[PDB]
């Protein structure tokens, strides 16, 4: 409805990725978005093309259930993660349109052990109002090395 | 201590059972680099990457880098990546196009896409010295070992060994068959590269490919959990292609045990001689329409009753076959590999064959994969736990039997470990005939 | 060039001094690693950081990883952290409980708590084979050299060396001073774990806890500080416990001199025989009355009046009576360590010696502690200045006297540099005898 | 008395430490306030359980000191630090009740001679007015990797 | 394979190209820090760096770490800065004041300002002990091989090799002509110092200093840009400074052949004996008033037509003369390597000249530079390529005659190859003096 | 005209950067406005003092000019850079006097093929207003280790 309601809601999916709420945050989700990751700088789409991550509601269930599951090797002792955004910024507004787009710089930090590793990039949120509740249609994460070698990243970013 | 030293090397292995030294240690990476991967054949990339005359691509093969190329008469060519006068690369990047000659970008040598020299700037002043007498007037350094079997280009660094015909004998028909499921009987390399970074040695990546007793144990956390997560569900309703490709690896070991095994002499081996996890995977009608129209009801039966899990063309290569996807290993160091998933399209089919592809690439072979987290999990709790003292071996004892030391294609269930003790036997080979 | 070379192993240490080598080599550092950690009694933990069965611990002990834990009889083993079929870890992560049995998480392999074998899944795989007579049919490799005083658990990786109670000698009263501190006589753990790396060898480290010549002039700006700014303030105002403790190490020379010092053999020394730096800090009442209660008048008199400074158990703990905190040596590299102070309940004391113990730990051994800082200062410089030519050794002449050849208990003032060249002389020792 | 005010009270703070004012950043400070560094995640409080740094007025003058004695050996050359923040989050605003928290998400960098290193979390804030003064009551900074092992850290964070 | 082996040291080296091991080989760095850059003259600094009584500066030459003082008498000394106690560094930082003696921070050790023993804390302790007879008697370690010349301050840490004088021979006039520009006949460091960091060899750098066949290639895509961007403009127009600095990169052939190089022994040599790149300039006439006023008309038009484009003295150091700029090499591995660059302010001159030279030295020397950017990719092109097999040379035959073996005071055209091969004799020669 | 307006700008500035919109980026200096990047701290000014950049029109346009020619060999393949910001802080609003300062805390990061790198400090704007339009005459860039040894960096910061 308001240009802060959107920053508020990047601000705050954030934050609940950050304290380990999957629970909540998967459920801002609507039904048939996708959380995208793409493999190669402006990538046209997610179906005809490789992607580090593309998942719907049924992929995004599996990797938050499979965390709670005591036999999840890789993830003993558990990681932890850190977002750190700038402020974000409404490219396009269409109130009667209801299609939000918004684009937020962002420092990630992922830490296990005493390993620790750093990625940067940009964000890319359409949101919607479905029941006077904002909901994502479609997260977007650009990487900027996206094609260069990288570690296991075993968090959401 | 093993420099120079070849009866050390072949104290290593054993009939059933390796020593840890071939995980850890760095002076045997280095003399693998210096000695192993120079004696064997490399994938380096498909014709497909460089179609137009004059177009490059650049690679690295134990420790060289080197430039495959599209000479003007059609053929393909590898060289060095490395000038002529001081040494300096020719190209920097992974792929691209020089017209008719490469410039080196010092002081702007020239040279012929084959590699020969072309021309010097101001030669006037190399009138009374040995210039012409010294390799530097041949021009690049060149590689005559260079194959190409249905677009797959293979080289070989040195001159020691056994030739590519005798080197890969009969596995070539799994590239075969990854090849007649297009229409056009053609290849072409789309969807891009998944680059994965492990911290362990590359050889545990290579057991990993053939091992069919970890699947239900390391993977069970996500495999479980999707088996699981669909069970309740009508069995009218479709799996999705994720549960599809997720359901087999939690199977039970007569699964596995029944899926079957063949190996090769130097360690090339497939596994799913009749029947294999990826045996399901639906059915497209147009696909098998237009395959028909090409080849026939009986051709087309043949092909597509061809289901191999996956094959490993020893010592970097594995691909599969109803899947069109590759991985190819890049040793960096002793505790450091670097993987790259490529996909294939085929011509003339229908889109929902790259569209599956792709899809299977991203869930199997991505970083962000938890199957690919097991594994690596897996990796370095194996480099990690190899540094302990007292038990300072690895045992390959699994369905072993010394009728299988004649050679030669060799079936086999499903679970035994064979294959490593075939892979080793091949690596000592290789290192030992040049020392 | 010290491999299989005892007499230049030898050739590094003197009478009263010390080569450069000893402090950078990374060879030497190598050669420690598989000899002289291994022949020596290290502190892997306490019994109370696994108290019920089946409870376990992990440690890296001389590049070994190592399981502690609680069998079912009670009693406290040590085994490799190492599976017994191709290497892969048993269990991630620093503590845990593991029930009644291990199981690899690559293939699911089975052994009990105390290391031997259970079950192998698929056992009819191996009817034909040759794995029941290697070392993988035992289970894991065990520590026979496991023991207990007071709850601290000690470990000997290889059969070379004396054991431990000819290793430890008559040290050992220092432990117990700390366990009859508790009207329970019994300690746990809590408070946490600090855990800072210094980019030093850790014989430095080792080194800086029995030298008095030290503070009054690397700790000068902190100590110093706080000693001015306490001072002006009134006599009768109760001084803080910060200041309580930081003034005591800006003494003068007589102070540490007649503080004095005790050696005993094989590396093991503790300071302030007669009084210490934690003599006075303050009284509590309570805590008095409990200790009354529990063993009497003179007992208690008796306990209370043992205040040595601190104790070093060669060559990796050192521990503090008065405040109930340790600390462990983890040796990484030639130019890497990391230093671990736990800290100490007393069971049945008033929480004011905890809130005390906590304080002190911060204050001296965090990361941000200045104290910290000025210590890592200086063993930085030294790591720096000891590649300068020309004078290639280190002075250990202070207080030197012939006499102390002899060896056993030795007691003397607190500025005597005898720990060193004792630490140095059982340190060439232990290099020495497996050579 | 504003949520604005709150806000540039956070980044003032930030950039008095980024300046090395250090004389005027500790006089915001209540005369009973502490700066806390937690050593484990969810710690309880700092009196019965061990901290990186539980300073209270006469430790951070004792620091602040230091800084300027001659004989730092360890602060020679001297060390520079950086603050990145995230915008502030006001939690709770009881302006009846005169007590305010705040949560900012930082990068600290902290670089001398050729060496430099980095570290993220999150800063909680609690606030209070003092004479028409806003003053801080305690400052706790939450490390992502608290429990690893650490170098030495010279400055305030 | 090297240590030890000077006839292998010498194979690496013949008349017209080298190997690639003189590039790449970690081994050979360590052996070259531990022999080459031990017997020859390095410079640490200049005198106005250190003008005051106390007043020191810190340098690191051949893993060495040295403080060069000035003494109470005005003399300059250098000692190693590593206490004569245990080891530890007595100055943190890159310059200082320590006013009459140097105070050890860790035990408070003091030295007099020559390196001499000054006094030792709590003497008493030492009375029957070896310390007087050891080395640590006589303080700090000095170097007696400190030389200076119009202020800059060269050293050599060993014994071995040639002096001073006759190492440097007649090269030092370039130096004389730096310091001849200023009325007063001195010079000041002002204007801050450029520290860039190469991911090469410091062989490279040093060899592209008299490399006039790259610049017109190499350098291309900036200079000819900057040519084409002001071709264009009318003649008359004033060239900004930047364009004026910039254009002579991309001249012809000619001009670079005619421009000129001397070599003396001993690997110094310089470029421009003719005329250089620096030779219009535009002009300042209140400067050449000044020197006019100073010197007379014959003298400073000698002076002022002295216009050298580049001096190196073998083998960290090289200078410019009219631009008042010199660059040292600070080697760190076999493949990293740290340049600095400083600039001087001559005395008594108007501010243009100090304006002028730091403006070549940020356009040129800086790591945002681009000319640094194409020095720096080829370097590390080379790098790279040069671990390639096959031809495993490098070739430096240009205008190579075997006359030049006799040595002396040489003048060739400006493109030949020469300076490299006589600094590929000297090292050679270098290496095997101590062998 | 508006504060708003000028944290607008700066953000707008470093998108632009972001995305090699070099050439638009380079529309928003004065003709005489200076880039400049000093080498110590508290330089006093670029004149008589080195730097690591300072660049005039003419430079800047080399500079970007070098970026679209076939043989820049350092930039196969070409690098990419990527800006985070804090909210830029006015300092100076001088409505009247034309002149305005802005001081903006940033995280820099540079990725080509396999190597990334990251740098800190601070920007100071100084902006006016051209015929209606907010332009800049002076954008100073103090990195933290400014001194100290640096790889080679090929790209705006
Ligand atoms: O091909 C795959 O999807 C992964 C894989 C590698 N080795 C295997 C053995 C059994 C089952 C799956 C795999
Ligand atoms: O135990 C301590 O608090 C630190 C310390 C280590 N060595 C010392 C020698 C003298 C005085 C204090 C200490
Ligand atoms: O002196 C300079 O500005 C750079 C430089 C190093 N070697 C050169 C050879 C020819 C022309 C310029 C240079
Ligand atoms: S290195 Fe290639 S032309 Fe010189
Ligand atoms: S490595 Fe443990 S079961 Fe195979
Ligand atoms: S190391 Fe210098 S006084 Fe001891
Ligand atoms: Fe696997
Ligand atoms: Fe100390
Ligand atoms: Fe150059």
């Amino acid at each position: 409805v308001t240009r802060q309601d959107l920053i508020d809601f990047v601000v705050n999916e954030a934050h609940l990725l950050d304290t380990r709420r999957y629970e909540e945050w998967n459920a801002l989700f609507t039904d048939d978005a996708f959380y995208w990751v793409p493999l190669v700088p402006d990538q046209e789409d997610g179906l005809n093309h490789t992607s580090h991550l593309y998942e719907d509601k049924l992929l995004r269930e599996l990797r938050i259930e499979r965390l709670k599951s005591p036999r999840a090797f890789s993830q003993q002792p558990p990681s932890r993660c850190h977002h750190l955004l700038q402020v974000p910024v409404v490219e396009q507004f269409d109130a009667e349109g209801n299609r939000f787009v918004l684009r937020t710089g962002f420092h990630y930090t992922e830490s296990q052990g005493d390993e620790l590793q750093f990625y940067v990039g940009t964000f890319f949120h359409h949101l919607t109002v479905r029941d006077g509740a904002l909901r994502m249609t479609l997260k977007r994460v650009n990487l900027l090395n996206c094609d260069a070698a990288l570690p296991a990243v075993q968090l959401f970013i | 201590s093993y420099r120079d030293n070849p009866d050390a090397i072949r104290a290593l292995v054993q009939d059933d059972r390796v020593h840890r030294d071939l995980y850890t240690s760095q002076e045997l990476f280095e003399l693998e680099q210096e000695h192993f991967f120079a004696n064997t054949w490399n994938y380096v990339g498909h014709e497909s990457q460089l179609p137009k005359p004059g177009d490059w691509i650049s690679n690295e093969i134990a420790g060289r880098p080197l430039i495959v190329a599209r000479h003007s008469d059609g053929s393909v060519r590898a060289m060095m990546n490395r000038c002529a006068h001081k040494g300096s690369r020719l190209v920097n990047g992974p792929c691209g196009n020089t017209g008719k000659f490469f410039r080196c970008p010092y002081h702007a040598w020239t040279f012929k896409t084959d590699g020969s020299l072309l021309a010097i700037p101001l030669k006037t002043g190399y009138e009374n010295t040995a210039l012409h007498e010294c390799e530097s007037a041949k021009g690049l350094t060149t590689l005559r070992y260079v194959r190409s079997h249905r677009g797959f280009i293979f080289v070989k660094i040195s001159d020691a060994g056994p030739d590519f015909d005798d080197y890969f004998g009969d596995s070539l028909s799994s590239i075969d068959n990854m090849a007649d499921r297009s229409p056009e009987g053609e290849l072409e390399i789309a969807g891009g590269c998944l680059r994965f970074m492990h911290q362990c040695n590359w050889k545990m990546f290579v057991e990993n490919l053939n091992d069919t007793m970890h699947p239900m144990v390391a993977h069970e956390s996500s495999a479980g959990t999707a088996k699981r997560m669909w069970a309740d569900k009508p069995e009218d309703e479709p799996k999705p292609m994720a549960v599809e490709q997720f359901a087999p690896f939690m199977s039970d070991y007569k699964f596995f045990e029944d899926m079957g095994i063949r190996t090769y002499d130097n360690g090339h081996s497939f596994t799913g001689v009749h029947f294999s996890i990826h045996s399901k995977y639906k059915a497209i009608p147009a696909y098998d329409d237009a395959m028909k129209a090409r080849y026939g009801e009986a051709k087309t039966a043949q092909i597509l009753g061809m289901a191999r899990h996956n094959t490993v063309y020893y010592p970097n290569l594995t691909i599969k076959g109803a899947i069109q996807a590759i991985r190819v290993v890049k040793p960096i160091s002793a505790d450091r590999t670097l993987i790259e998933s490529w996909t294939f399209r085929l011509k003339g089919a229908p889109p929902e064959l790259l569209q599956r592809t792709t899809m299977y690439n991203r869930l199997i072979n991505s970083p962000f994969s938890v199957v690919g987290h097991d594994d690596l999990q897996a990796y370095r709790g194996m480099q990690a736990g190899l540094h302990a003292s007292g038990n300072e071996w690895v045992s390959l004892h699994r369905n072993y039997d010394p009728s299988e030391l004649k050679g030669g294609e060799i079936t086999t269930g499903g679970t035994n470990e064979l294959p490593m003790r075939n892979q080793y036997r091949a690596w000592v080979q290789r290192m030992t005939e040049t020392m």
